[PDB]
Formats: C-alpha cells, structure tokens, sequence
C-alpha cells in the first residue's frame, strides 16, 4: 500500500499540463483573407456602389 | 455437530497452525513458488510490462490544424 500511497499523493497532487497546438498564426491567416473582404472590396464595392445609385436617379431623369 | 465443526475445527486449527507456521511454498513445500513465479509473470502478462509499480506518466499532444 506503500505503492498505493505513493501514485495515490501522486495522483491527488497530479496536474497534467494542457495539449499543444500551433496555428494561432490562422488567427492572422484571417486577418490577410481579413484585410481582402476590407479594402479589395470593402472599398471598391463602397466606391462603385456610390456612382451606380446616385447613377440610378440622374438617369431616371 | 463439532466432529463436523471439529473438522471444520481442524482444518481451521491448521488455518491458525499453517498460517500461524507461514504458507505459500511453506507447510506446503516448494511447489508454490514453482508455479508462483511464472502466475505473477502471467499477471504482468495480464496487464502487459508497463511495469505496474511505476506511476504513469500522461500525454502531452497535438492533433494537425492549417
């Protein structure tokens, strides 16, 4: 019971460390494809969205 | 009935003079240990020799991600 005892402390004072992972770089992975939903259309859409509807009632006249 | 329990008696007066004597290969001769090494081998076998006298220790681990 000595051996008991011994992994019983052990397993009451033992704390496993938790798992390992990585792509936390996904994280900014994001925000690159982030930035492209931004600017490259974000923008641009903003931007042509402007001169078609303001396009729709100088014309609608 | 206590020729009955005299046996029972009589064979537990041989619990306590065996036992109180010792037991295993003992008031019983060699055999036991013959065997005994090889069935606690078995049990080594039944647990594999992952030596059941060391604590453990746990995995620390990571599944693929992009």
């Amino acid at each position: 019971a000595g051996l008991v005892d011994d992994f019983e402390k052990k397993f009451n004072a033992l704390k496993v460390p938790i798992p390992e992972d990585k792509y936390t770089a996904q994280v900014d992975a994001e925000e690159k494809e982030d930035v492209k939903s931004c600017a490259e259309f974000l923008t641009q859409s903003k931007t042509r969205i402007q001169e078609y509807e303001k396009e729709l009632e100088k014309m609608r006249n | 009935l206590d020729p009955v329990q005299k046996l029972f008696v009589d064979k537990i007066r041989e619990y306590r003079t065996k036992r109180q004597t010792s037991g295993g290969p003992v008031d019983a001769g060699p055999e036991y240990q013959q065997d005994l090494d090889r069935e606690l081998f078995k049990l080594k076998q039944m647990y594999g020799k992952a030596d059941m006298n060391t604590f453990p220790n746990f995995t620390f681990e990571d599944p693929k991600f992009e």
